[PDB]
RNA sequence: GAAUUGGCUGUAAAGAUGCGGCCUACCCGUAGCAGGACGAAAAGACCCCGUGGAGCUUUACUAUAGUCUGGCAUUGGGAU
RNA sequence: GUAGGGGAGCGUUCAGUCCGCGGAGAAGCCAUACCGGAAGGAGUGGUGGAGCCGACUGAAGUGCGGAUGCCGGCAUGAGUAACGAUAAAAGAAGUGAGAAUCUUCUUCGCCGUAAGGACAAGGGUUCCUGGGGAAGGGUCGUCCGCCCAGGGAAAGUCGG
RNA sequence: GGUCAAGAUAGUAAGGGUCCACGGUGGAUGCCCUGGCGCUGGAGCCGAUGAAGGACGCGAUUACCUGCGAAAAGCCCCGACGAGCUGGAGAUACGCUUUGACUCGGGGAUGUCCGAAUGGGGAAACCCACCUCGUAAGAGGUAUCCGCAAGGAUGGGAACUCAGGGAACUGAAACAUCUCAGUACCUGAAGGAGAAGAAAGAGAAUUCGAUUCCGUUAGUAGCGGCGAGCGAACCCGGAUCAGCCCAAUCAAGCCGAAGUGGCUGGAAAGCUACACCUCAGAAGGUGAGAGUCCUGUAGGCGAACGAGAGGUCGUUGUUCGUGAAACGAUGACUGAAUCCGCGCGGACCACCGCGCAAGGCUAAAUACUCCCAGUGACCGAUAGCGCAUAGUACCGUGAGGGAAAGGUGAAAAGAACCCCGGGAGGGGAGUGAAAGAGAACCUGAAACCGUGGACUUACAAGCAGUCAUGGCACCUUAUGCGUGUUAUGGCGUGCCUAUUGAAGCAUGAGCCGGCGACUUAGACCUGACGUGCGAGCUUAAGUUGAAAAACGGAGGCGGAGCGAAAGCGAGUCCGAAUAGGGCGGCAUUAGUACGUCGGGCUAGACUCGAAACCAGGUGAGCUAAGCAUGACCAGGUUGAAA
């Protein structure tokens, strides 16, 4: 009932989706298994977490 | 879908008969007639070779290997050619068989 | 709601069938009209 | 006998298009926006082709008058007293002759206020 | 239709983002609002036009089912 | 210079004739700064894998931007609105290439003149067993009413 | 050169733009044929010994088709072919075959159930019986309609033919008669053809001689709100040609002439050097382009069995609309002669002339294309039928409607084996000319989605361009006459239609591809040009040849005009002769046939679009009702008659 009025542009639509970029994750070597982990979490390689935690 | 059923698909050559090659490669090169197929007019001949490998996904000792084969042709090839190459021969005749015909160019042996 | 359609065994061979469709003539017509068209086949089989 | 549209619309809209360049968008992509966009392409060309012979005579007195005017004629002044001496049908381009060449563009002042008083 | 799609005032087929002059205005989004895009939807159903259509009506025209009526046929006899 | 009249021509298909070209590569397709008064036509390059220019004459289903025109494909809106009843879930355990979604356990909430049960009509193997994971399932899927195979239906008395 | 000050000036790209390069998506285009289309010709009915069309079955494995049929992808006899075969089928297993399989012709032999269906019922392929034969298994009979009997019919068929019945839109620029048109539709009957036919005629010569068909007469004679429009027949030219009975060669098939070497190539049939056949160079196949490589072709042969009356009233037909309306035809009522007789000749009479009704049969010339063949200035995948097979999928209760559809390679050699992965998918290897063919397998356009590069863009008002200058980059029609991009300046109101007037806040349209609209027909009409003959010019149907065209003078147009006509004539008309209309003479104006084109007329007539109108059918499984037959209404309140 309220439609678009003209096909938006090839370069208007790159334009509006120009904000949609993923942030990859920052990531970390576990201090134990040597692999790479996130912050504040348990090492899902390991499972050392501060010691450690989960069964791997 | 047509399909080499062109000719009248009667056949110049015979099973037990030995033949060379018009054309292609194997040019001259010579073999016993082994397979004789009139309708897709396809023939076997025992010098004209292909190498090649066979599908056991599990089968027959799955472990999967290559043959040697033989490679199947069409109506290249000629009839008993008998002053050692390939000649072609149309006509008939009847010897010490009143119940069947025969073969030359120039010759009269088959 | 409730539809058009009610399946009904004795009725859709009651008419439309092959024995009905040769009962009068305008249905023979019918028939071997249809026949003649392809193969459309009647309804004691549809 | 049957002949098809076959291979004629695409070689005569790939010459249309073909003229598109810095064309923006469909205008350089789509054929019939192509194509019409070379309507009024072929409009102003033409037109601003017979122009541009107004937009440099414009120029060049631009320049004139300029010259002149740094040496205490101008371009009335100047060109009248240059016509005034049936001397010079210098006229066209004189401008370069201003911009280029000071001692000259004096001389032409100097010897156009003699053709005056 | 494609757009790289501001404001006022004026001009234009008489209600301008796209013409003029003047102002304004860095680039791109997200959540929201519905003033404008004469916003979308349905070849306006109003109105008029068409020697267009169809339903109805009657003391418009014309035919007709139906129905009444004279003669002829089946269909005959005698008194008067 | 609009409707309208007149003149010259360009291109495409088929056809007859002429010259011919092609696996050391035809038509078509792709790029291009050249030629021609225009419709147009060449040159070289790149693709392609069988056929095809040129001249002369003849015959047309012969030239598209529009017709809310026809078929097809692909965009926009946009990673938007939605995912189909506000009867809620939770943890453990298992399997698996991968599980919020399958399996089991323990709880929790919902119907209970029903959201239980049994038939009719209609549907037609959807039942059971064993497999499967493309699509179908509004997410997922190891799962299913989906796909594959094999089984299963028994009447002197029930209904005809 | 260090810090203050005042100036100017670059670069960063979140994302965008243009160009280039490389993919992806898609399926246009070119190529091709496994499919269509209509021309000409051929052939042409099947069914109570069971049709057409189907149902269910048959196979070692069987889901679709094919083929059959409880003897089931077949069975037996004869003929041909003479090594293969075991259906499409790609596929393993079992085998069959020179004691001639397979396949091809030719008869028989079996043939479940349904269907005209026909023992009886029935929602087709199902449910129930009876009488014989008898050893069950299993065979046989049981419809009605004609008839002593034998025997015949009920059904089916694309179009064609006759008949019973019989539309409207439309045209008349409205509409009743008219037109559409006896067209469409329904129905009945039948065959390969039908119809029609052997003068109570046509017709004006005391001519002709059955019918049908074509040309022609002829858009004539005529019919008509004398409007729109409708429209003969005789003569003449051809196709083919008969009149008789009665009532007192082509199908299986077989036979067939004539090349090698070298060369490019993956591969040759191409090139080349020499050679050969040809009552055979038409054609397709073979790794590419073919006489001599295969099948064929010209030519030659070839079988047991198989085919070849009158009236009146209401009306109507033909050119015949009530018109002066004859004649045929009937619904009703009437219903004469018969041989010095009887009907006709367009009211009617005489004369004159043709002709014998009230009984039947009757090849050929003709029409059509379900089927088969051969061809094509016919299509080639949005074409051509709808279908490169499907009336399938799919839509509908139904009548009914109704798709898209194609391509590895020359040959499966169709990719073992390795690697990432559950897989999908890819990367190697190998085959192959090519994997720049790999099974989402010919080319592979455009929209559209990305990846990389170049120059660029974050104080700028914009139909996206155009012009001009500068910057940067690139040098294969190409160092300039440049190509790409860009910064700034100047200029600048999309296209189409519709209009007095459009940037329009008027129409249309998302984008690209492909489909897509001024034709065709007639011996029509009238013009322009061109050709051939020319005071003459042409043929039509058809006949005969038919890698070809000739023949065919029936007819048409010139050749004389004038009139209402009879008629007359270089004159004719109106009128009692002089006035005029038309016209010949001209001062001089030749045609006809064919072709292309400009128009006109009749048909859809440039393409698309109606609301509606008519005919035949399909629907009451939705809803409106009827009918027959069943089922249903917890619980509580109130408390009538008697
Ligand atoms: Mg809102
Ligand atoms: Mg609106
Ligand atoms: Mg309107
Ligand atoms: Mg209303
Ligand atoms: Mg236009
Ligand atoms: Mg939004
Ligand atoms: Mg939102
Ligand atoms: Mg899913
Ligand atoms: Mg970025
Ligand atoms: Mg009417
Ligand atoms: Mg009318
Ligand atoms: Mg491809």
């Amino acid at each position: 009932h309220p439609v678009p009025k003209k096909k938006t542009s090839k370069s208007k639509r790159d334009m509006r989706r120009s904000h949609h970029a993923l942030t990859a994750p920052n990531l970390t070597e576990c201090p134990q298994c040597h692999g790479k982990k996130l912050s504040h979490h348990i090492c899902p390689n390991c499972g050392y977490y501060d010691g450690r935690q989960v069964l791997a | 879908p047509s399909a080499g059923s062109h000719h009248n698909d009667k056949l110049h050559f015979k099973k037990g008969d030995t033949v060379i090659v018009l054309s292609g490669k194997h040019k001259g090169q010579t073999g016993k007639v082994l397979l004789a197929l009139p309708r897709d007019q396809k023939v076997v001949v025992e010098g004209v070779n292909v190498i090649t490998k066979n599908v056991k996904p599990s089968m027959t000792n799955p472990q999967g290997g290559q043959e040697q084969r033989e490679l199947a042709l069409h109506a290249s090839k000629v009839a008993l050619v008998d002053p050692e190459t390939g000649k072609a021969t149309r006509v008939r005749k009847q010897i010490v068989d009143g119940k069947k015909v025969r073969v030359a160019v120039a010759s009269g042996k088959t | 709601m409730k539809r058009t359609y009610q399946p009904n065994n004795r009725k859709r061979a009651k008419t439309h069938g092959f024995r009905a469709r040769m009962k009068t003539k305008s249905g023979r017509n019918i028939l071997a009209r249809r026949r003649a068209k392809g193969r459309h086949q009647l309804t004691v089989s549809d | 006998p049957r002949a098809k549209t076959g291979i004629v619309r695409r070689r005569r809209h790939k010459k249309v298009l073909k003229r598109a360049k810095g064309f923006w968008g469909s205008r350089s992509k789509q054929y019939r926006n192509a194509f019409q966009t070379l309507l009024n392409a072929a409009t102003y060309e033409y037109r601003d082709r017979r122009n541009k012979k107004r937009d440099f005579r414009r120029l060049w007195i631009q320049r004139i008058n300029a010259g002149a005017r740094l040496h205490g004629m101008n371009y009335s002044t100047f060109i009248n007293g240059l016509k005034r001496a049936n001397i010079d049908l210098n006229r066209k381009v004189l401008a370069d002759i201003a911009a280029r060449e000071p001692e000259a563009f004096k001389a032409l002042v100097d010897a156009s206020r003699n053709a005056r008083q």
